[PDB]
Order: structure tokens, then sequence, then C-alpha cells
RNA sequence: AGCUUAUCACCCCGGAAUUGGUUUAUCCGGAGAUGGGGUCUUAUGGCUGGAAGAGGCCAGCACUGCUGGCUCCGGUGCGCUUGUGACGGCCGUGAAAAUCCACAGGAAGGAAUAGUUUUCAUGCCAGGUCGUACUGGGUCUCCAAG
């Protein structure tokens, strides 16, 4: 190509053409923990516009952006927060029972 | 190019009547040599090639070809 | 073959329960039971596989 | 069909419940399907050995007599090795044999 | 003291039912030849009923109240026990162990569970259980 | 383009310390290892189609091309270029946007002479303009055989 420099975006591979001569040929992460999402193809982001949602998304809540490990953690945290809020309301009622 | 082992699918493709020509390629191989042959048709999306090993199957496929479809050898 | 732990053979025409065999002593056991049975296609052997 | 395409040649959906089993006839050109609804159906089916024609499958008769228990029906069914007879099995603790 | 009972409420953690409330119909801590691990039979709701307002028509109200349940064996590891409880004698037998692993036995149990949940939610009680736990 | 294929990573049973696993480099395990059973990321390789009809290596005649074969099976690094995967640390916690993709969400719409949805597959049409010639002690740059 017109670019003669060794920029990492213009690296070349050696491929043996059928004619016998050698010719130059041009060559999903979790949103909470950052680990790569399993079951998702590691294709170019622009190439996902045609792949079916089945390959891009796993059959789970937060499946397309979480590894299901932090999903459990956040579900447990939400349940504990709700339980504490109920406990806090009970404490408030107990305090109001005297005033 | 694509390869399909469905004989009836190839027959339907030839029966489409919207293909100008087809080609049958004769080959030689051994495992006891055998006369391997290939059947190829031109599709709108991609070329379809059918692999046939038995001579009788190739003859039956050739017979099944409608007369309206021309078959250029090699 | 049934879940009662007993395999029974019935004549095609007469329908008599000519022969029987017990596979599991605990007929009421829910852990496992007779899954499938198949006769050997080859003749002159009379082998009945019982799963 | 092993030669038509990867997809089914024809899709049939008539049973009122899960289709437990379908068995081909060893000799005659017939086959029957079994479902949990307690109803057995028998279909004639011609299979050309080498002719480039699709198989002709048509229903023949709706067979009834099995009792549906626990949302289950004909657990298994097998054709006679040489005759047009169909054995049957169900959850009602009573196997049955069908004849013309 | 044990805290697992036929009326105990649990939340499924994984299996596409994350954060979904489920009722433990029959504890099976001892296990069986299938599922030897400690496990319990549970039933739950896959599609939470939508909010209903007087402005909605009669046809729309019925569609909104529609609930699609689910039934399957799930591990205690993925179960989050909850103090709340609900009646279980209505469908305990229907969702017994022999019901699973063989259709169409699952279809009738699912229909019965759907009918029971619809009856208990609409003009009923236990509104807390029939609510979407926003996590 | 169609099959097969992953070190790492993830899940379940199991509960170690009489301390086990293991890399060239020594870090990890009651915050769940050794051990047993499953998951996929498919880069990269194996087979097939493209495909031998191509190229190449030979041979005979015409005297202006045709006509006939082979184009096969291996081993290998103290040699060299390159990519990929997890690591060791340094101290400067480490460019932006366009474009594409992912999810909490449940308002909206879904029926009896064709109810909704088309991320499944096929069929159909279109994709302007600019440069592409050559050269390239006094500018830069890509490959470096025995």
């Amino acid at each position: 190509r017109r670019n003669p420099y060794n920029t990492r975006s213009n690296k070349i591979k050696v491929v043996k053409t059928p004619g016998g001569i050698l010719r130059a040929q041009h060559v999903p992460k979790c949103g909470d923990c950052g680990s790569a999402l399993q079951g998702i193809s590691t294709l170019r982001p622009r190439q996902y516009a045609t792949v079916s949602k089945t390959h891009k998304t796993v059959s789970r809540a937060y499946g397309g952006s979480r590894c299901a490990n932090c999903v459990k953690e956040r579900i447990i945290r939400a349940f504990l927060i709700e339980e504490q809020k109920i406990v806090k309301k009970v404490v408030k009622e107990q305090t109001e029972a005297a005033k | 190019a694509r390869e399909i082992t469905d004989i009836k699918q190839f027959l339907e493709l030839t029966r489409r009547a919207d293909v100008k020509t087809a080609t049958v390629k004769i080959n030689k191989k051994l495992n006891k040599p055998f006369r391997q042959t290939k059947f190829k048709v031109r599709g709108s999306s991609s070329l379809y090639t059918l692999v046939i090993n038995d001579a009788g199957k190739a003859k039956k496929l050739i017979q099944s070809l409608p007369p309206t479809l021309k078959v250029n050898r090699l | 073959g049934s879940d009662d732990g007993t395999v029974r053979v019935w004549e095609i025409l007469t329908g008599r329960e000519v022969y029987r065999t017990t596979l599991i002593d605990d007929e009421e056991n829910p852990d496992y039971h007779i899954e499938c049975i198949e006769w050997n296609p080859d003749a002159n052997n009379g082998i009945l596989a019982v799963a | 069909d092993l030669d038509l395409a990867s997809t089914p040649y024809k899709t049939l959906r008539y049973h009122e419940k899960a289709v437990r089993s379908v068995n081909f006839h060893k000799k005659l050109p017939l086959f029957s399907s079994a479902a949990d609804d307690g109803t057995i159906h028998v279909f004639h089916a011609t299979v050309y050995d080498d002719m480039m024609k699709n198989p002709m499958i048509v229903p023949l008769k709706k067979l009834t007599g099995h009792k549906v228990i626990n949302s289950l029906g004909v657990l298994d069914a097998i054709w006679h090795p040489r005759e047009a007879w169909l054995f049957s099995a169900g959850a009602d603790n009573t196997a049955r044999l069908w004849t013309t | 003291a044990k805290f697992l009972k036929a009326g105990k409420v649990a939340v499924v953690v994984r299996g596409r039912y994350a954060g979904k409330k489920v009722v433990i119909v029959k504890p099976h801590d001892e296990g069986s030849k299938s599922h030897p691990f400690g496990h319990a039979l549970v039933a739950g709701i896959e599609r939470y009923p939508l909010k209903v307002t007087k402005k909605h028509g009669a046809k729309k109200v019925a569609k909104r109240t529609k609930i699609k349940p689910f039934i399957k064996v799930v591990n205690y590891n993925h179960l989050l026990p909850t103090r709340y409880t609900l009646d279980v004698e209505a469908f305990k037998s229907v969702v017994s162990t022999e019901t699973f692993e063989q259709p169409s036995q699952r279809e009738e149990a699912k229909k019965v569970v759907k009918k029971a949940f619809e009856e208990r939610h609409q003009a009923g009680k236990n509104q807390w259980f029939f609510s979407k736990l926003r996590f």
C-alpha cells in the first residue's frame, strides 16, 4: 500500500501464493469486574451488527455485560439492603412508640 | 465457494432453471485408484460444489440434469 | 419393562405372561428403575438386553 | 431426508401432547407416531430407493384406546417384524397390541 | 435449627432466573440418584405481572395480570433463603419429584402453578412475593 | 465458506495442615487446593470446497499450437523475522472522537375469508469525486539467503 512505515496498524504477514512466489498480505469485557465475558465471540465491534443476539447475549439477566459472578453479589447486596431497610423501619417504629 | 453433500439440494439448484451452465470435473485419486468426480453449479450468492465418488452416482446425477441446462465438461 | 422392577414377556397372539424376571428387589425405590429393554436383532441367540 | 437438506423435508404438528416416540416399519412402507395424549397415528410412507422424487407420506388412521394418566400416554410402540401390527405401551400399567 | 421448609421463600441466583423469587415446595436435602447433591424443588415466576391502573381497559387488565411461572430443581448454592413464606399445599403434590424430567408432565404442573399464582396475586394476598426485586 | 480444535478463565462435588499444586522465573489454597465431573472465548492448526481446470518441472510433432506425465510422503532448532497466551516487576496509574455493540427498564402493539414481531435462510437494486505514469556529502521509510 501507499504506507511504507512500520506502524503497528500497518503490519504485514508472509503468505505463500499458489503461484509459488511469496507476496505481502495485509493482516467483550464485564462492566463491573472487567473480566472477559464468557460465551461472547471476540469479533470486531463493528462486526456485531450482523451476528444474531444468541451469540452476543447469553440467556441471563445482565448476561451481555456481566459474568454472573458479580450479578449474584449485587442481588445479595440488594436483598441485604432491603432487609436492613425493613429493620431500620422497625427501629424507627420502636423509637416513635416512645415519642 | 461452498461444498454441499445434499444430492437433492444440488438437483433442485439445477432445476431452478435460472442457471446458464454447469460443470462436472473428473478427478483421479487412490486410497486402489478411484475416479473421483465433482459437480458444480453457479448460485446467486455463492458457488455450490458437490463431491461424488461412485461412478454410478455420477451417471445418475448427469441423467437427472434437465435438458435445458448445458453442461460444459472440465 | 416397567417400574415395578420386573420384566414380563407376553406372547404376541395368546398374550400369556409366559415368563418374568426381577431386576431390582426394591420395586418402590425411586432412585432408579428399569429404563429400557431391547431384543438382540441377530437370530439364533434370544438375548434380551435389560437396562 | 438425508439427501434433501439439513432441515426437515416436512414438519408435522398435530398431537395434543409431547410426541414420545415414532417407529418405522421394518418391512412394510408404514410408520406410526406415539404421543402422551394417548392417541396413536399410523402413516403410510413410500421411500424411493434411487428415483429422484420426494417421499410420499400420508396419514392412514387415528388409533384410540389408550388412557391418559398423569399427563402421560403411549410410552412406547413397536411394529411387528413382518406384519402390519403395532405394539403399544402406556402409563396405565397395561400394554396393548393393535391389529388390522 | 433448620430454616428450610415447604413454605420457605428463596431467590434463584443463576440459571437465567437470577433475582427471581421462588417457593421451596419440597426440600430434598438428602438428594437422590439424580441430583445427589443437596437440593430442593422450587417454583417461581418468570414474567412479573405488570402494573395495573383504572385507566386500563378490561382486556388490557387481564393481559397485564398474566403471569408465566417456572418449575425446576435448583441447588442451595444458587438459592437465597428468605424469611417470607407462602401457601404450598395447593400444588406441593403436583410439583413432586416424579413430575420433572419427563414431559408432558411438566406442562400440566406449569399450568396449575400459573393458575394458582394468578388466583393468589389478582384480588388475593402476598403482594410482596408477586413483586419485582429490583437489584 | 462448511466441519474439528484453547492455554487461560468459569461452574458443581469434595474440605487440605501428616501442609499440597506448580513456572525457566514461586506464587497460590478453609476468602475452598490436591482430587473427580462439566461450560465456552476458536486466535492458531487438521480435512473439504475455491482447486488443479492455475502455475511450475518434462516429453512428440507442427513449423503455428496442440497433444501426453509429475506437481508426492517426511524429520528438525544453541540458526533468524513475525504473531499469539498467561507472567516479572518499573511509578508515568497512565490520548480523544467518530462509528458500532452490550444491559436495569416494561409505555407501546398483537386474532378467527391473511394478529404482531424477522438480530433465521434465501431471492432483488445501488455504492459518486480525488491520485494511481515514472525518479525518489546535500529528507524519511518496509524483507534481509547460504
